């Protein structure tokens, strides 16, 4: 029977064991850390560039696209309008048994919108293919960037309503403010997650739960010291987020 | 990838030709 | 090829060699002419409670009547004898578009409005050209979806050349919508 | 070795028992993990660079990138060289001898 | 109603679990002291950075 209790010596080379083991898988945890925020900070900003691809394209499509519709509708309008077309059709057509105006006028509008800088255009229906054409085009690139850049605005907002009027030379802390402050940690998650930076959720961490009586020696000084660095490392956030925008 | 102005349409141009 | 062109292949390339098919070109004519005049001559290729005996009575005596060729009363009595005679303007028909087909097509051909004598002349000189056959008689016409370019049909099937405005712009605009 | 000091558990311990092994798995499920595939990411902007028109914004992004992996690596080889722990070792050391003045009770037998 | 373990009481579960979770949490507090010199950042800015 007895037989059964020999185990009951092997209790207590486990524990050195465990001294001798914690104080190594925690130093194989720093760096797996260290790791994992690589990786997560790469796979965001390739999944940014991704979008940012897609949408080009689909802009460059729907350009195209209309570059295209309004040629032919101004076409579909000229055509009708003018006499000389007919006649010179048919003399082409004639010629062509054995060049034609839509090509010219195609090749025509093209040429002349090879070297216009769209940016520099007008409204939608102004009539010429380009104010036609360029409308869309800046419209669709405002629709843009407003989603893989931030708005000036937002800048704007901030930058002289809100930071500056903490502190001067360095701007320092950040207890010197209203509640609105969650706002702007609001507003911090706006950025990032429109451009695509990975920055650590403090937060994240969570502090330790008491269990007997015994230990209540050690986890204060956990916690207490871990509200130091929670803060702490909230201002030197903040800082950057404020020293881009001055 | 390209650019519309000075590639795309010039390369349209020279897509269109063709008959018979 | 087919049965009215069985027929048709057969009466053609016998009669090419001695029977100056011109004159059963003629004839052959007359008879269609008298087949879409008379209404009981195509009642009477209808007529099926006819006796044999009247029918080849009536051809052999219509030989004397009208100008004939052997080769004619040959086929006659043979679509009799086969029981295929209400064919024979079919048949007419047949042997009419492959002799002038031989010798020279006839077209079909779509404006917008009237064109002018000029544009006719250069037109029928441009199409005589594309063919080189020395032989052709058009038709002129006015469909006015293709704007005014001119197309048309060189009838043959397998050449519509489409000289159209709208055609052309089509095509070009489902062309350049391609990807890149 | 002290993940096979399950059967020494009671009911009354078992709970946070539990917790310290999840906790471990916790670890460890991060660690082999972000050592098995090594470095596949590993992005290269002269495919981007090409693939794209703006090259505005492109480039700052790429700046923020290059900036903060040297700061990443710098920590990871300044770690690869207290009294903040001492507290607890204390507790464990205490845990230590207790255990051992009660597996000494239990080899009279 | 037997009982293995014929140790007696233990009660020094809590504390190796108090103190893997503080190990854990110092370490997971010392690396993002690291991580975050963030000397400065760059923010493309409508009408500004662009």
């Amino acid at each position: 029977q007895m037989k059964k209790y020999a185990t009951d010596t092997k209790c207590l080379d486990y524990l050195s064991t465990f001294r001798t083991e914690v104080e190594d898988q925690i130093a194989n945890y720093k760096v797996a850390l260290v790791s994992q925020m690589r990786r997560q900070l790469t796979e965001r900003l390739v999944e940014k560039l991704n979008g940012i691809q897609q949408a080009e394209k689909l802009i460059q499509g729907s350009l195209q696209d209309v570059m295209i519709r309004e040629i032919v509708s101004s076409f579909k309008d000229l055509y009708k309008s003018r006499p000389e077309l007919h006649d010179a059709a048919m003399q082409s057509a004639i010629q062509g048994l054995s060049m034609d105006p839509v090509g010219a006028h195609f090749k025509a509008s093209l040429q002349e919108l090879a070297k216009v800088n769209l940016s520099t255009a007008t409204a939608d229906p102004m009539g010429t293919v380009v104010q036609r054409v360029a409308a869309v085009f800046q419209k669709r690139e405002k629709e843009f960037l407003d989603t893989f850049t931030v708005k000036a605005t937002e800048a704007q907002e901030i930058k002289t309503i809100v930071d500056k009027c903490h502190k001067g030379n360095t701007f320092d802390f950040h207890a010197l403010s209203d509640e609105e402050l969650r706002r702007l940690e609001q507003l911090y998650s706006t950025v990032n997650n429109r451009v695509g930076f990975e920055t650590i959720h403090e937060n994240s961490i969570k502090p330790v739960a008491p269990l007997s009586e015994n230990s209540k020696g050690f986890v204060e000084f956990v916690n207490t010291q871990l509200e130091i660095t929670k803060a702490k490392l909230r201002n030197a956030r903040l800082t950057a987020f404020a020293h881009a925008f001055v | 990838a390209k650019i519309s102005p000075s590639e795309m349409s010039r390369l349209l141009e020279e897509r269109i030709a063709g008959w018979k | 090829q087919t049965l009215e062109g069985r027929y048709a292949s057969a009466l053609f390339r016998v009669a090419k060699k001695k029977n100056q098919l011109e004159k059963v070109y003629g004839d052959l004519e007359s008879v269609r002419n008298a087949l879409k005049d008379s209404s009981e001559f195509r009642l009477f290729v209808d007529s099926p409670a006819v006796s044999v005996q009247q029918k080849l009575d009536v051809l052999r005596q219509l030989v004397n009547r009208y100008k004939f060729d052997p080769l004619t009363g040959n086929l006659l009595t043979t679509l009799v004898e086969n029981k295929r005679l209400p064919m024979l303007a079919r048949v007419a028909d047949a042997f009419d578009a492959m002799y002038r087909k031989e010798k020279g097509e006839v077209k079909c051909l779509v404006t917008s409005a009237k064109p002018l004598s000029a544009q006719q002349q250069k037109e029928i000189v441009a199409a005589l050209q594309n063919r080189a056959g020395t032989q052709a008689r058009l038709i002129i016409d006015y469909a006015v979806s293709p704007q005014i370019m001119g197309g048309l049909v060189v009838r043959l099937g397998e050449q519509v050349l489409d000289f159209s405005v709208a055609t052309r712009l089509d095509r070009l605009q489902s062309q350049l919508l391609a990807p890149l | 070795s002290w993940m096979s000091l399950a059967p020494f558990v009671a009911p009354n311990n078992a709970a946070a028992w539990r917790k310290l092994r999840d906790g471990a798995q916790e670890v460890q499920t991060v660690i082999e993990r972000q050592s098995t595939p090594g470095k596949p990411q590993q992005i290269d902007w002269a495919k981007w660079e090409s693939q794209i028109a703006h090259k505005d914004i492109l480039n700052c992004l790429k700046t923020f990138y290059t900036n903060q992996v040297q700061i990443l690596d710098r920590a990871l080889g300044a770690l690869e060289t207290c009294e903040g722990a001492e507290k607890g070792w204390a507790l464990f050391d205490a845990a230590l001898s207790a255990c051992a003045k009660s597996v000494e009770k239990s080899e009279e037998l | 109603t037997a009982a293995k373990s014929a140790l007696s009481d233990l009660n020094w579960f809590s504390d190796l679990a108090d103190i893997y979770s503080g190990q854990q949490t110092m370490a997971e507090m010392d690396v993002a002291l690291k991580a975050q010199g963030e000397q400065k950042l760059s923010y493309p800015i409508q009408g500004k950075n662009i």
